[PDB]
RNA sequence: GUAUGUAUUUAUUUU
RNA sequence: GUUCGCGAAGUAACCCUUCGUGGACAUUUGGUCAAUUUGAAACAAUACAGAGAUGAUCAGCAGUUCCCCUGCAUAAGGAUGAACCGUUUUACAAAGAGAUUUA
RNA sequence: GGAGGUCAACAUCAAGAACUGUGGGCCUUUGCCUAUAGAACUUAUAACGAACAUGGUUCUUGCCUUUUACCAGAAC
């Protein structure tokens, strides 16, 4: 079966919402106070009982934002849960080839 | 932070290399206000950064039209009347300061030695009366209800006499040409095609 | 207590007395963003503090002891702070109550309030680690004694013995003849690392004996921090130390574990 | 601190903005002290503003004069091509300039009229309009240079760098995706095993195929399986049109 | 930092002959600029045969190498220099001359030239 | 996204007894103390006027990976010093469990960012001179009892202590497992 | 378009 | 410290001053950071070396890398930027002939 | 409560010669037709600015060893 209609409509509304966060958090990353015109507590810590409050601090404009970011490589490891098993279905050949 | 050797300065450095983004808006900023020559001294609002990383100048000039040709305009005749006067008339070198001599500071040698009249001009007595006045004030006219907004300083409002004065002082900026029909060929349209 | 905590800390140094920045000439122009000097290396630059602490005779009360703040001036443990009882921090040898108070926290960062890194350094530099509770500090170059000749080495370890001895409790000291080196060993990392910034770059002997008036010129006495014992006896008495500690600790585990039941 | 913070010690900056070399300089200096048209122009455009800063300065003191003065910015304002060197930085500004001195033109022969030659001047209205306003254009340009040369500078260059092909590398390329083509298809007639040893070996055969159709000669091979001639054929005749 | 560089700051007093003075005198303590030899980068004109492992330096080679000026003085005055050159194959040094009479070179220590 | 969406790892210890904490959130802070990698920053204050100020070190990773706290550096759990927990378990069991770590750099550039977890991590003038001194007790422990009880040298290697009173005087009060005698000129 | 590269340990890690 | 007010005292004739007290106004800054040796700039100098394809001397483009540097740069340079130029054995069989041991 | 401020935030500023609300009818909300109320600022030799800069891509040129930097026109 083709997969209806409402259930595009589903995939394209979570999906788009998704890639525009991705595009917004990079917008305002970036060096340009002029891209950033095309653009709670939260936190319940082990059982709660302190709570928690975050808030943002204001960067000094002229100091680097990001204090953190610098440009260096990374090796990853690649992490195999699973194998993927590689199901497939000469003698004089190589006389010819 | 002129001499800064220690440790406690490395945010402040940082701090600096920083700024250098934003200076020439601040090279932008001051050389738009620049005195004129009719005036002696400008005050400026300066914002700074709190470590004294940099000073912008944050204003915009505003100057009445009429009495801003009028202004320039007079100071063009004292130039003229100037140079036809006196013999000797001798151009100040280039740069004014040698390499080596770091910039005096302010705080010390200028701030004491008082302005050394400017250009002006002696005007008239009888028939600048209306406007002999307040001409050469830094901003011309800052208190009064009727002829200006306030000290905000934007949609001025005049009289009759003074545009009159106004008009008979920037005869020679004026445009002089008193009709359209002279512009024929010289219109943008002709230009364009 | 009749010492130290009644009478107010004392200015070690007027702030105009203080030395200067811009350690002198190390190369050929002077640099503005690091400090440091340019181009070419001269001899490698250490000299002798001119300045050292006098336990009983500086160290007084502050203004972090009414504020109960928990870090200790290096300044003073240089004896260079210029605040005197204007300074934020305390000014006093640690002892076994604030390391109490100090238990907490003293796992990730020093005495001094400065986080510590993980490797120790190439050359077991100023701070140390935060993977191993290292207690032992490596003293060497004694030629900060400079070139004086001794006639025994109980001269060189009671002469230290009576250095370090006021900074704190000392375990064990062992001097070694052989290779010019002190081991110094305290109850407590705090008085280690304390005792590691006070004590580094330092002469030695009397307030006047022989050369003392040149002692400016000397080089200054590494204070490291020290590898592990090779021997087997003291390798035996930290695994036995190691051991015995767990079992303590594992009332603790039994004593709230029982408590969850 | 820019200066230094690269490391550079012996490039001293005077107090107009000169920035000369104190030492003749070994080649890897030269190599690491050459410094862009970020830095250099903005030097250029600041030894500007001190400049004029310091006629008013000179006002100030009471050392020129009232008329001096004016007739001075406006020197300035007309030759700074003379007085600066940013012309060099970026050309672009040499229409300014051409700017600034037509006015000058136009400003003296509507003053100087009926009398003198002499040097008396100082109406700096235009000139200071004109490169006031090139002074708004390049305000965004300076701040995307200087931003990449200051992030650049804590934060290292971008590791990736990527480089598009362009007149140059061209032909490279080109040879690249074709010698890949090649390996595809004639990996995949194959019937199974064997594949480096094969492979350098056929994309040689290419090789020496293309120098042989340059050279006009027939390039047959004693043997090989004539489906991979039918390839190579292919390809080589495709790279000759 | 430009590769063409007209002007060098100097430092604000630098009196330049009393600079000549001193750095004269400086000139005797230094290893480099007293060590009566020199290094040059050159090419052997007349080939060359090696007399350690026998190797040929083909035709003309480029070569780091070493001049020398000879306390010899070609008639009454004319220079003349000696050369040296290190084998790529072994670590031997051969020397030339410099014959302004003849124009031709002529060689010594180490190497042998082919006919 | 990756960075902020795991949650920080706080102890209830070092938090502090406060009902509502205010706490500083920077989206890039300095790498950790151990992977070296960026990561988001939060400050705290314990008290609401505490002087102090507690920065989390580690990552979220770097972390759950060991799983500790990110300002105390100690056991998520039990509250004990990492190189610790590994040895109380590596006493069960017989020889496992060390946490083998990382030198170089991408080492442990590297090595924080699989998701394997680790080891310990997994399951959850007077001269008396003294003889007859174990070579284990330190000086401390000594001169500590004497104090209890009512300036000292010791050599390790010899097993022998000479200690020096401030006065005879001490020495008849103290008077009032050991070699003593009492001799000095 | 005036290469480039290697080395430059002084201050002594417990048997 | 201002203001509203109450009470007491004093001047006073409901006002002026002092005293005591009630109420309102005003309400928690700052730190990722402590001031030279021991939590990390980089060149230079000295010694040795001495240049890609080749028999040789040069133009160069690329391609791979957990090397990067100058550059605003997705341009272009940095010796064609550098490193590369070396170490190298098992999906292993089939047939035949000779020597030794064994139901 | 009035006057202001070289104070801030949030709206709006290039289009069917063009805005918004509301009443009524038809289709079945949209949309069309009809009725009514209010429309600040900017526009006809067309525009917020009675002024006037720079950048990117793509083409055409101009210098002309090559790249930045450029020469002068166009479109976006
Ligand atoms: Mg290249
Ligand atoms: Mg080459
Ligand atoms: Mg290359
Ligand atoms: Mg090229
Ligand atoms: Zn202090
Ligand atoms: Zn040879
Ligand atoms: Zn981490
Ligand atoms: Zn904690």
């Amino acid at each position: 079966p083709l997969p209806t209609k409402a259930e595009i409509q589903e995939c394209t509304a979570r999906t788009k919402s998704y890639i525009q966060r991705l595009v917004n958090a990079k917008l305002a990353n970036s060096n340009n106070r002029a891209s950033s015109r095309y653009v709670a507590p939260a936190n319940l810590l082990l059982n709660n009982s302190h709570h928690i409050e975050v808030v943002s601090k204001q960067m000094d404009p002229l100091l680097p934002r990001f204090v953190g970011k610098k440009a260096r490589k990374v090796v990853a490891p690649t992490e195999n849960d699973e194998v993927v098993p590689v199901l497939h279905m000469g003698e004089a050949d190589p006389n010819e080839w | 932070h002129s001499d800064m050797a220690s440790k406690m300065y490395n945010t402040d450095k940082k701090a600096f290399l920083g700024a250098l983004k934003y200076l020439p808006h601040a090279i932008l900023k001051l050389l738009e206000n620049m005195p004129h020559p009719w005036e002696q001294a400008k005050e400026v609002k300066v914002l700074y950064h709190t470590s004294g990383a940099i000073t912008f100048v944050n204003e915009t000039p505003r100057v009445i039209e009429p009495v801003y040709t009028a202004q320039w305009s007079a100071t063009w005749i004292a130039m003229r009347r100037e140079k036809r006067d006196r013999t000797h008339f001798k151009r100040m070198r280039f740069p004014p300061f040698d390499d080596d001599e770091p910039p005096l500071s302010y705080e010390q040698h200028i701030e004491n030695i008082e302005p050394l009249d400017p250009i002006n001009l002696p005007l008239d007595s009888q028939d600048d009366e209306y406007v002999k006045d307040w001409l050469y004030d830094s901003r011309p006219l800052e208190e009064d209800s009727k002829k200006v907004n306030g000290t905000s300083y934007k949609k001025w409002s005049f009289d009759l006499p003074e545009m009159s004065n106004l008009y008979r002082l920037s005869t020679p900026l004026r445009d002089e040409v008193t009709d359209k029909n002279y512009y024929y060929l010289f219109d943008k349209k002709s230009f364009f095609n | 207590m009749t010492s130290w905590r009644d009478k107010s800390a004392k200015v070690q140094v007027k702030e105009s007395e203080l030395p200067s920045s811009i350690p002198a000439q190390t190369g050929l122009t002077f640099n503005i963003w690091y400090n440091k000097w340019s181009q070419g290396f001269a001899g490698n630059t250490r000299f002798v503090s001119p300045f050292a602490l006098q336990p009983q005779l500086h160290s007084g009360k502050t203004r972090g002891d009414n504020d109960g703040q928990l870090f200790f001036c290096l300044f003073f443990a240089k004896g260079m702070c210029c605040l005197g009882p204007k300074c934020e921090y305390l000014h006093h040898i640690p002892d076994e109550e604030d390391i109490g108070k100090l238990a907490l926290r003293t796992e990730v960062l020093d005495c001094f309030g400065r986080e510590k890194f993980a490797d120790y350094r190439e050359d077991m530099g100023g701070i140390g680690s935060f993977r191993k509770k290292n207690k032992t500090l490596y003293v060497g170059g004694i030629d900060g004694a400079l070139n004086s000749k001794h006639l025994k080495p109980a001269q060189i370890e009671s002469r230290i013995r009576f250095v370090f001895s006021r900074l704190g409790d000392i375990d064990r000291i062992r001097y070694v003849e052989s290779k010019n080196c002190g081991f110094v060993k305290f109850k407590y990392q705090a008085n280690a690392e304390f005792a590691k910034e006070a004590m580094s770059n330092q002469t030695l002997l009397l307030p006047s004996d022989k050369e003392w008036d040149d002692r400016r010129e000397g080089t200054g006495l590494l204070v490291k921090w020290a590898n592990e014992d090779p021997d087997p006896a003291a390798q035996k008495r930290l695994q036995e130390e190691l051991k015995l500690e767990s079992l303590n600790m594992m009332v603790h585990l039994i004593n709230n574990n029982t408590n969850s039941a | 601190l820019l200066i230094h913070r690269k490391g550079l010690t012996y490039l001293h900056l005077d107090y107009n903005f000169n920035l000369k070399p104190t030492k003749t300089l070994t080649t890897k200096e030269r190599k690491k002290s050459r410094l862009g048209n970020s830095f250099h122009l903005m030097r250029e455009l600041l030894k500007m503003m001190k400049l004029i800063v310091d006629t008013h300065v000179q006002f100030r003191l009471g050392n020129v004069d009232a008329f001096q003065l004016a007739d001075g910015i406006h020197y300035i304002l007309n030759h700074i091509g003379q007085l600066t060197g940013i012309y060099r930085y970026k050309y672009k500004v040499m229409h300014q300039i051409r700017a600034c001195k037509d006015l000058k033109h136009i400003i003296y022969y509507k003053f100087n009229k009926n009398l003198g030659k002499g040097p008396g001047c100082g109406f700096w209205q235009p000139a200071w309009r004109v490169w006031l306003n090139f002074l708004r254009g390049t305000i965004p340009l300076l701040e995307r240079y200087i931003g990449n040369l200051i992030t650049r500078q804590f934060e290292g260059r971008s590791n990736e760098i990527v480089k598009t092909t362009t007149k140059q590398r061209l032909d490279a390329y080109y040879d690249l995706e074709l010698r890949n083509s090649v390996m595809d298809d004639i990996l995949e007639m194959m019937p199974e095993s064997i594949r480096q040893k094969k492979a350098r070996t056929i994309l040689q055969h290419l090789s020496e195929a293309w120098r042989c159709w340059k050279a006009n000669i027939p390039w047959d091979v004693p043997g090989m399986p004539a489906p991979i001639k039918k390839i190579i054929e292919r390809y080589i005749k495709s790279k000759a049109d | 930092s430009e590769r063409k560089a007209i002007n060098k700051y100097y430092p604000p007093d630098y009196n330049p002959l009393e600079a000549e003075k001193l750095s004269r005198k400086m000139a005797k303590k230094l290893k480099t600029m007293n060590k009566s030899h020199a290094s040059i980068r050159l090419m052997t004109p007349f080939s060359m045969r090696c007399l350690e492992c026998n190797e040929y330096i083909p035709k003309s080679r480029k070569f780091n190498g070493k001049k020398e000026l000879l306390k010899e003085k070609y008639l009454d005055s004319i220079k003349i220099y000696r050369l040296t050159i290190s084998c790529p194959r072994c670590a031997n040094s051969i020397a030339f001359r410099t014959d302004p009479g003849n124009s031709d070179y002529v060689m010594e220590v180490g190497g042998v030239r082919n006919y | 996204d990756e960075i902020n969406e795991p949650p920080p790892n706080i102890c209830e210890q070092c938090l502090g007894d406060e009902a509502n904490i205010r706490m500083t959130k920077i989206p890039q802070g300095s790498e950790c103390k151990i992977c070296t990698l960026p990561f988001t920053l939060y400050h705290f204050k314990t008290s609401k006027r505490s002087n102090n100020i507690i920065k989390t070190l580690i990552c979220v990773r770097c972390a759950t990976q060991r799983n500790i706290c990110q300002c105390c550096m100690l056991d998520s759990r039990w509250h004990i010093p990492i190189q610790l927990r590994d040895h109380l378990i590596s006493l069960v069991n017989e020889e496992n469990v060390m946490t083998e770590e990382a030198k170089n750099d991408m080492m442990k550039r590297f090595l924080s960012l699989k998701n394997v977890k680790l080891g310990g991590a997994q399951i959850t003038t007077k001269s008396f001179f003294l003889y007859n001194i174990d070579a284990s007790i330190p000086e401390w422990k000594i001169t500590d009892t004497v104090s209890q009880l009512l300036s000292l040298i010791v050599n390790h290697k010899a097993k022998c202590g000479g200690l020096r009173f401030q006065s005879s005087e001490l020495g008849e009060r103290f008077v009032s497992i050991f070699i003593i005698p009492w001799s000095s000129g």
